[PDB]
DNA sequence: CCGATCCCCTGGAGAATCCCGGTGCCGAGGCCGCTCAATTGGTCGTAGACAGCTCTAGCACCGCTTAAACGCACGTACGCGCTGTCCCCCGCGTTTTAACCGCCAAGGGGATTACTCCCTAGTCTCCAGGCACGTGTCAGATATATACATCCTGTTCCAGTG
DNA sequence: CACTGGAACAGGATGTATATATCTGACACGTGCCTGGAGACTAGGGAGTAATCCCCTTGGCGGTTAAAACGCGGGGGACAGCGCGTACGTGCGTTTAAGCGGTGCTAGAGCTGTCTACGACCAATTGAGCGGCCTCGGCACCGGGATTCTCCAGGGGATCGG
């Protein structure tokens, strides 16, 4: 049975950052664990606005407002430009 | 060692006017969220109208820009030293304008 | 009517709401109070 | 506070730009001050500028200095949390390509 | 020669009767004014509701109440009966806030 | 605008520190604990008051209520109970 | 006979005594066995409290019997 | 037509797909905006980078070529906000920071 | 001159109902001028030497510690 | 024929439906069974019920008829079990439960 | 416009407990946060689980083990023995 | 039955985890004081993790479970799953 | 021979360069096999649940002892005593 | 055998706090209308409980090697009284200042209603992205020798006293 | 001229960082395939927009005190120095059991097929619960005794010197 895993990707974003080093299982894991997390945090965050506002959609707005709420000061400022961003590029294609 | 360099104002002119008056870095400030620099003058009068760079259109701050902007003293310094005269220039129209108002 | 404190085993009187000798506060109908004050 | 325009600079007239043709000299040593790295005694290269204090270092220098420890500016002692305490500055590599090719 | 206490008993007394009671002791119109000081930076023009400076009020009282009891405690374990800084910044380092 | 609000921090006066220590069972007090104090607090509001705007600007409204300031305190661990 | 009492920190403690034998001597008892000021001692059976010049046989105490002891700061 | 991933058309390494499909079967929402997923991609995306080139540093400091938990810890512990963000995780095998308290230090 | 006459005069300065203490002679000899603190060991042992002598007497102290007072 | 309400049939005082609504539409999971509103309501009902016993306690210990969030505070900061449930959660207009460290005091 | 609240059925179970005392309104609004708070709590504990557990349905044994997760020690003991008892009227009934 | 498994936590083992805790002397009692303290902790733990396992209809604990329980209990822990 | 301090700060440093479990592997799981076997009979373990178990408890531990250090240095003494701990776990909020 | 110096005991003046009885006021509790959501009754689709089978990972046991734990002797340095000095909070009286309360007035924006349109759920077909599996090679742990930094004690020199 | 101590220096033992050889198991890459993601297309409801009402927030004015601020005298607690003796670190020799590698067995985790009962969805209906109104009694505030708790002066009592 198939089990998913962000390994590929962290994977990918490595070489991109560092051309020639490499990664092992257990800091593998580290990441996986780490990214699930991170995920799991933001989507509850989200979904507390929205039911808090009587609505029943997370948007890229409600994203924007939980991350801005979790992370703090800089982390969260580039996070936003990276955001805004990969949204715009998106949409206008 | 570098040698003694002999090259245009001209092809260094670009990077060291002011875009909202158009002349050369007087009392230079800096805008720190994109690194932007212009005549202290020039960016105070700006800021106190709208809350964006004038170049790239950034947010300085949400509320109160004036906490965002710092003196760039080594800009000032290289300018003036690129520039030939024009501290004397500026010293001399000081002492101009001083010595009719007291 | 009186109540028995688990405490002190003290016949204490209704209209009371602490136990007169060993001063601890007197529990609920399902869960009754527990060690308190270990000290003597 | 601290930003209120002096009686002069209420109305400071612009400095005229030369459109002059002429050539400016300079000696190895005359922006030493303005372009030597606080850390590497050399040259800039990459320049990073911190947001706190405006002063100019090496990306690689500055990130070692970092990362080894006394996480405050080498220069003015003013800590900086991280990297992105930090900017690239285009404006000043683009002035010292030019001046020093 | 008129009445004097000696160092102590008005101390316990204040303690005995700021224990039993239950209302604010900062007082609304320095802590509404504060509250706008520090909310001044983020927005321009906010308006507040009456009951959210109470609750700010209420929230603040505690956990200064919470903080200065777990000071005494250090003052107290450092063989002292007066409070001090020292025991500020160990209980809160100590609890993780610093 | 209304006012460049300053210098408004002191409002806590040293009387009403000593009035907290002493509900938190307080006997000395050094000199230096009012400054200290001050400093505290003012982190707390600083942080709380952030989440609250934060959250009424996400509401696009104009003023802040006691139902975002209880969120606010919920989301930082500090659950207060008696305003909804 | 023997009879018990047992005390607030799990102890227990036993002692000879008599139905002839009075309240002021099993507090000059535990006074002897254990230090523990008669002032200080309130003793409860029955979910009553022994008053000091009265005798075990007054209140129907029986053999091994266990009591209460309870201690107060004076 | 060809088809072309979104995650390439937003330009990022991460899967928008199954971000989103994950948004879905979460029960977070009754409903999931379509720009939603590109956001929380990014973020992830670049949070993950900034941590791997902490990590990748420290690897090349302590001369060797694979980031291990060691490496992955310094990373974030030495620096102030990732140390805020993960100030309740415990990272396997990764150690405590080399501290000394001052006053142990024989004078 | 040797420590004895300036401890003499240290002890004969107050002459108070109590002898004086020993950070009270560390004062005056500070005071007077003098190195006390490289010669701890130098006062202790005077001290040693001036009680054992029987000049001055120790007052409540033991050893080093407590107040002093003259014959 | 005649409606009889849940809360009726199980022999409880909590609204069993309203429960049954709330779980429905508070996206907790895409189905909900028959039973766990039933449970639920009588887990809340106990809880208010000895939180109510042990205030209305407090509150005729002082003489008074009324219960007030300072018999709340006390009751709750005096059961142990209460209080380690409730141990991160503000009570307004609570104070503080007195006690004075034996040190401080005079002997 | 209407706003629901637990504020009655509060009162029922004071008049069941303590005949002869009030609440004020504090105090109601006090043991309505109470409420909603444990509410959502055991609600969270339980659809957790039913993740975890890769179900779909919320039940009743859910809630006993959230209940049993949540509560400490004789509270625990006693709210299961509640649960159990109003669960078995309702199906027997 | 298991008995005296306790002191099978040994005073060199307090002693190295004191020593990377950056703790120059120690005394004679904070062993026993560690040992208890570290019974409570996995009492905890462990009824947590067990309540886990027997909602799971099986009867081997995992290291899944174990991770859920920590993760309740504040102590989120990485690299073992989840 | 050395002074008292100097092996103490030599292993402070050793144990401190170093990433490896402390505490004996046997022991440890037959002692979390001892306090499981009151909750439920019959049961088994998973290796990797013994080895997160383990990590847990060591990490908690390590953090303890930090905190008890700071308040013993605190109270102006240089040896750990058991009223440190109490303190630091009061302050923690954990009794 | 009396001064006088410190130590323990008691009474009474003085301030704080509890207990009782009066008085007034506002919000707690009970009643009336209505309206919207919880009940009852039916149908339909699939979620999961049950039974069967497979294979894997957990438990139990053996023997050997050697690293770690235990017990003991010995010295030393650190914790814990004990004393003494001095300075800095505490209690209190007098001046001053701004918080509270009551009252008014303006208008800003929060909350509600009606309309509409375009954004996302749902369904079908199609295909390539990623996952399990296999395999080769070098990153790295271990073993061994060596040079440098720390630490400790014995001796030596220069400055005090008798 | 003959004692002491306190600062200074040098060699030996120890530990740790540095330089090579090795051999090996885990990492990185290639392959087949199948399930999940992408492309088209339809429908209906949620959210954006415009208009309106009136609830509540902001701002200003005057008195009345209650609290805050300032200065003074003094006692008690914080801090520094000193001595003692006991617990703790260090090193050695002996005992214990943990870690390794291997075997054998089987209880139980995990996957698959089926089928039935349980929960969602929809209509008609009616009664519980929310909003508004009002009124009377518990509680807040007042004043006067009565009671408890501090604090200091006067007084016996043991003791050294004379
Ligand atoms: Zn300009
Ligand atoms: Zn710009
Ligand atoms: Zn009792
Ligand atoms: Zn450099
Ligand atoms: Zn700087």
């Amino acid at each position: 049975t198939r089990k998913e895993s962000y390994a590929i990707y962290v994977y990918k974003v490595l070489k991109q950052v560092h051309p020639d080093t490499g990664i092992s299982s257990k800091a593998m894991s580290i990441m996986n664990s780490f990214v699930n997390d991170v995920f799991e945090r933001i989507a509850g965050e989200a979904s507390r606005l929205a039911h808090y506002n009587k609505r029943s959609t997370i948007t890229s707005r409600e994203i924007q407002t939980a991350v801005r709420l979790l992370l703090p000061g800089e982390l969260a400022k580039h996070a936003v430009s990276e955001g805004t961003k990969a949204v715009t590029k998106y949409t206008s294609a | 060692m570098h040698r003694t360099t002999r090259i245009k104002i001209t092809e260094l002119n670009p990077h060291l006017m002011c875009v909202l008056c158009g002349g050369y870095f007087i009392d230079a400030t800096t805008i720190i969220e994109c690194l932007h620099s212009f005549c202290k003058t020039c960016i105070v009068r700006y800021l106190e109208t709208s809350k964006y760079c004038p170049i790239c259109d950034v947010q300085v701050h949400k509320t109160r820009p004036l906490l965002n902007i710092r003196s760039d003293k080594t800009l000032q310094d290289i300018v003036y030293k690129l520039v030939p005269g024009l501290f004397k220039n500026e010293m001399k129209r000081r002492r101009d304008f001083y010595a009719a108002h007291p | 009517g009186f109540w028995d404190c688990s405490v002190c085993t003290f016949r204490n009187s209704a209209e009371a709401f602490k136990c007169s000798i060993c001063d601890v506060r007197k529990g609920t109908s399902t869960r009754k109070p527990r060690i308190n004050s270990q000290l003597v | 506070k601290t930003w209120e325009l002096s009686l002069y600079e209420l109305q400071r007239t612009p400095q005229e730009a030369i459109t002059d043709g002429l050539e400016i000299v300079v000696s190895p040593r005359s922006l030493h001050s303005e372009l030597m790295c606080p850390i590497c005694l050399d040259m800039l290269k990459n320049t990073m500028t911190t947001k706190e204090c405006l002063h100019r270092f090496c990306a690689d220098c500055i990130i070692t200095a970092l990362r080894s420890g006394n996480k405050e500016c080498p220069t003015c002692r003013k800590k900086l949390v991280s990297k992105r305490s930090l900017r690239p500055d285009p404006n000043f590599d683009a002035l010292i390509s030019k001046i020093y090719p | 020669k008129p009445h004097r206490y000696r160092p102590g008993t008005v101390a316990l007394r204040e303690i005995r009767r700021y224990q039993k009671s239950t209302e604010l002791l900062i007082r609304k119109l320095p802590f509404q004014r504060l509250v706008r000081e520090i909310a001044q930076d983020f927005k321009t023009d906010l308006r507040f509701q009456s009951s959210a400076v109470m609750a700010l009020q209420e929230a603040s009282e505690a956990y200064l109440v919470a903080l200065f009891e777990d000071t005494n405690l250090c003052a107290i374990h450092a063989k002292r009966v007066t409070i001090m800084p020292k025991d500020i910044q160990l209980a809160r380092r100590i609890r993780g806030e610093r | 605008h209304r006012k460049v609000l300053r210098d408004n921090i002191q409002g806590i006066t040293k009387p009403a520190i000593r009035r907290l220590a002493r509900r938190g069972g307080v006997k000395r007090i050094s000199g230096l604990i009012y400054e200290e104090t001050r400093g505290v607090l003012k982190v707390f509001l600083e942080n709380v008051i952030r989440d609250a705007v934060t959250y009424t600007e996400h509401a696009k409204r104009k003023t802040v209520t006691a139902m975002d300031v209880v969120y606010a305190l919920k989301r930082q661990g500090r659950t207060l109970y008696g305003f909804g | 006979m023997q009879i018990f009492v047992k005390t607030l920190t799990g102890k227990t403690i036993t002692l000879e005594v008599e139905p002839s034998d009075t309240i002021e001597n099993v507090k000059a008892k535990i006074q002897d066995k254990e230090g523990i000021p008669p002032d200080q001692q309130r003793l409860i059976f029955a979910g009553k409290q022994l008053e000091d010049g009265r005798t075990l046989s007054d209140y129907n105490i029986q053999k091994e019997s266990t009591l209460h002891l309870v201690l107060r700061l004076r | 037509a060809k088809a072309k991933t979104r995650s390439s058309r937003a330009g990022l390494q991460f899967p928008v797909g199954r971000v989103h499909r994950l948004l879905r079967k979460g029960n977070y929402a009754e409903r999931v905006g379509a720009g939603a997923p590109v956001y929380l991609a990014a973020v992830l995306e670049y949070l993950t980078a900034e941590i791997l080139e902490l990590a990748g540093n420290a690897a090349r400091d302590n001369k060797k070529t694979r980031i291990i938990p060691r490496h992955l810890q310094l990373a974030v512990r030495n620096d102030e906000e990732l140390n805020k963000l993960l100030g309740r995780v415990t990272i396997a095998q990764g150690g405590v920071l080399p501290n000394i308290q001052s006053v142990l230090l024989p004078c | 001159p040797p420590v004895s006459e300036l401890i003499t005069k240290a002890v004969a300065a107050s002459k108070e109902r109590s002898g004086v203490s020993l950070a009270a002679l560390k004062k005056a000899l500070a005071a007077a001028g003098y190195d006390v603190e490289k010669n701890n060991s130098r006062i202790k042992l005077g001290l040693k030497s001036l009680v054992s002598k029987g000049t001055l007497v120790q007052t409540k102290g033991t050893g080093a510690s407590g107040s002093f007072k003259l014959n």
